[PDB]
């Protein structure tokens, strides 16, 4: 027996049981699955990760990589999320508070002082 | 146009956070913005705290200091070290007991989820002040003291506290605790409440203990029916009527069923043939009485004759035995009869480590490859028969899974010929020890472990084999032996400048003995040209007489030089005036004078060395 899957697209996938299970939010559902936030491009990528190394699963670019994330939490995929926050934390470890921002577009938004607090209370632990 | 990351659902962005362990990149992030300083906050699950808790500067921080999920506490490294930490005892009685409970109040304040705590202890009225707090939550404690024990407490006085008020602990970690067994006892065998829950045993007692006696293990066992963990230190010398034997043994185990990990050695003085008052048929009953049993050692300086049958006994009744490490165990594997006799017998064995193992052949090891078929780590110490053909046999036949290797003090094993003979895995090896003897690139080599005898060049060790090791981190380097050379001969630590990645050293010669200036100056010189050194823990040599590990002039400005310097933790002593000459590191942040060894010198200016330091504008 094989159940179908719905995107946001319109289009359609045909996936084994076992496979579909992993998804939690998918189990919970009691013709076929319609998943309006997930797209084709990205429940592609859930449905080859669902089949059951994982590094190259993750050689994608980093807009492909937060959509996966956000897919991954609303199905209820464990598993892909932590691997895919697993990989935006690897990206942050080893990088300068500049290269933190630059490679996320994060904005400052720290006051010269407000950042001289979080400063003097990262001094509080040993690195 | 906007950040991706920062779009997310908040608590997507706390669980990014959750997996970022490196504590320096966890502080960066928090730099990066206001969310992500909220993320790492919230998500923080283990922090060493860094200075005095005593001080204005942490008891006036902001409501934002705040680790909601922070389950790690540690505070044994607070300033000054080895302090009285939260004491009552008089260095107004009213006075120090309101300071005392606001200190505590702010550090419940800051982490209100504490399951876990290590502490610097120098007397008992420390818990006493740091339990009532996190009593509830508070599982798993370690106790740190190198000083003395205060000569009029009442016997268990030390461990009280923790037992009166702490309902959650299971875990008791007193392995860098100096106390008497004697108080171990009196406190484990008088608080049935509190024991009968106890999972975890630590008793190592800052290795400064002639060991548990029989009569002190027989009643700490019965005391824990729960124990899942016991790692101690053991009279095992026949000489002493109260040594630990065949029936102290069976006794631990039968008070001790649930036993999974069990962790037994026996401490000695350089001032070894005799043997002990373990028998085979001892152990064979012993094992037989731990079916959990996964990690066993038995590191004894005594010998048991014959053991293969009870390493046969070990397979059939333990049957999910991983690790193994046995000390003076003779003929743990003879390799004679058709059939794989002994520690070959272990088909489960992922770590394998053998002392002082006399009858040891190339066949043995041959054997040991052909029956443990899972080994992942194998290490050898003074087995005097093994050859350069047994190592490279063994690791030919284990080249699926082997990645760490241990060779220390094998007679027919130079550091040569040793290396040459570990080619079946040099690809794969992450992790390699060997003490230096003398007369194609190691690709997963992470860690490198190097014994030397006082006076000993490291230079030829690149030739011997190691030129190449693109990934080596991490190198420790110990001297041992009496001090007491070409005034242009040096140690060569600059010979270690090839090795691209190496950012974190460990040089200890603190057992290697003015004299001793020329000494740090021949070990230390070529120090500054290890261009990614990020990290050195350097331990001073001892004089015989005086009480402190002086840290000279000479040492001082080698060091200075390290210009890549972030961590920088001298265990010992160095006069005042040297202090400033650190400074001019220019990233350097945490820097330490850590006196861990027994006995620590009872300390009669640090601390305005510490505002200097955390005052100079050093990279994020």
């Amino acid at each position: 027996k094989k159940i179908v899957l719905k995107s946001s697209d319109g289009e359609s996938f045909e996936v084994e049981e076992a496979v579909a299970l992993e998804s939690q939010t998918i189990a919970h559902m009691v013709n076929g699955v319609p998943l309006p936030n997930v797209t084709s491009k990205i429940l592609a990528k859930v449905i080859e990760y669902c089949k059951r190394w994982d590094a190259d699963f993750m050689k994608i670019d980093q807009a492909t990589l937060f959509e996966l994330i956000l897919a991954a939490n609303y199905l209820n995929i464990k598993n892909l999320l932590d691997l895919t926050c697993q990989t935006v934390a690897d990206m942050i470890k080893g990088k300068t508070p500049e290269e933190i921002r630059t490679t996320f577009n994060i904005k400052n938004d720290f006051t010269p002082e407000e950042e001289e607090e979080v400063r003097r209370e990262n001094q509080w632990a040993f690195e | 146009s906007s950040s991706a990351i920062l779009d997310l659902p908040e608590p997507l962005l706390l669980h990014i956070l959750s997996f970022l362990t490196d504590v320096r990149s966890r502080h960066r992030a928090a730099l990066a913005c206001g969310r992500m300083r909220a993320a790492e906050r919230a998500t923080r699950s283990e922090l060493s705290l860094r200075g005095d808790p005593r001080s204005p500067g942490f008891l006036f921080l902001s409501h934002a200091f705040r680790f909601p999920a922070l389950e790690h506490l540690d505070l044994s490294l607070v300033s000054p070290w080895g302090h009285p930490l939260l004491s009552s005892v008089p260095p107004h009685p009213e006075a120090i007991s309101e300071q005392n409970a606001f200190i505590a109040a702010r550090l419940a304040g800051c982490f209100p989820a504490v399951t876990s705590l290590a502490v610097y202890c120098r007397d008992p009225t420390t818990l006493a002040n740091l339990t009532p707090h996190w009593q509830a939550s508070l599982r798993r404690v370690k106790l740190v003291r190198w000083h003395q024990r205060p000569p009029t407490l009442p016997d268990g006085a030390d461990l009280e506290p923790l037992l009166e008020t702490c309902a959650a602990l299971r875990e008791l970690d007193l392995s860098e605790f100096y106390c008497w067994t004697e108080d171990v006892v009196r406190a484990l065998t008088t608080h049935p409440s509190a024991t009968a829950a106890l999972t975890h045993l630590d008793l190592g007692l800052a290795a400064a203990t002639d060991g548990f006696k029989s009569s002190e293990l027989g009643p700490i066992a019965a005391s824990c029916p729960n124990l899942r963990k016991l790692v101690a230190p053991c009279l095992f010398n026949p000489r002493f009527s109260d040594c630990v034997g065949d029936d102290a043994l069976l006794s631990l185990a039968t008070s001790c069923p649930r036993l999974t990990v069990l962790r037994l050695s026996e401490p000695f003085e350089a001032a070894q043939r005799e043997e002990a008052a373990i028998t085979v048929a001892g152990l064979v009953a012993f094992f037989a009485a731990l079916p959990a049993l996964e990690d066993f050692t038995m590191d004894l300086q005594h010998n048991v004759l014959e053991a293969a049958p009870a390493m046969e006994a070990l397979a059939r009744r333990c049957p999910r035995i991983k690790f193994l490490t046995l000390g003076s165990f003779q003929g743990l594997c003879k390799a004679s009869w058709l059939h794989l006799d002994g520690v070959a017998v272990c088909g489960g064995l992922e770590s394998l480590y053998m002392k002082n193992c006399q009858d040891l052949t190339d066949a043995s090891l041959a054997a040991i490859g052909r029956g443990c078929r899972r080994l992942a780590k194998f290490g050898i110490h003074g087995c005097d028969l093994v050859t350069s053909a047994g190592i490279r046999r063994l690791a030919f036949t284990l080249r699926p899974t082997l990645k760490e290797v241990t060779v220390l003090h094998c007679r027919l094993l130079h550091t040569a010929e040793c290396l040459t003979a570990l080619s079946p895995i040099r690809d794969r090896i992450e992790s390699l020890e060997i003490n230096c003897v003398w007369n194609g690139s190691w690709e997963m080599l992470r860690s490198l472990s190097l014994w030397f005898s006082a006076g000993q060049l490291l230079s030829p060790l690149i030739s011997a084999g190691l030129d190449s090791c693109p990934v080596l981190e991490e190198i420790s380097i110990k001297v041992e032996g009496d001090c007491r050379p070409a005034p242009r001969t040096i140690f060569g630590l600059s010979d270690l400048a090839g090795f691209p990645v190496l950012a974190k050293m460990k040089l200890d010669l603190s057992e290697a003995v003015m004299d001793l200036s020329l000494w740090e100056r021949f070990y230390l010189h070529g120090i500054e040209s290890l261009q990614t050194l990020y990290e050195l823990d350097y331990w001073p040599p001892q004089d015989k007489d005086v009480h402190h590990r002086s840290l000279t002039l000479p040492a001082v400005g080698l060091i200075q030089r390290c210009v890549g310097l972030r961590k920088l933790f001298i265990h010992g002593t160095t006069h005042e005036h040297f202090m400033t000459f650190f400074l001019s590191i220019p990233n350097l942040r945490d820097m330490q004078l850590r006196e861990d060894y027994y006995p620590a010198p009872e300390n009669d200016s640090w601390l305005r060395f510490e505002v200097q330091l955390n005052s100079r504008q050093i990279d994020d």
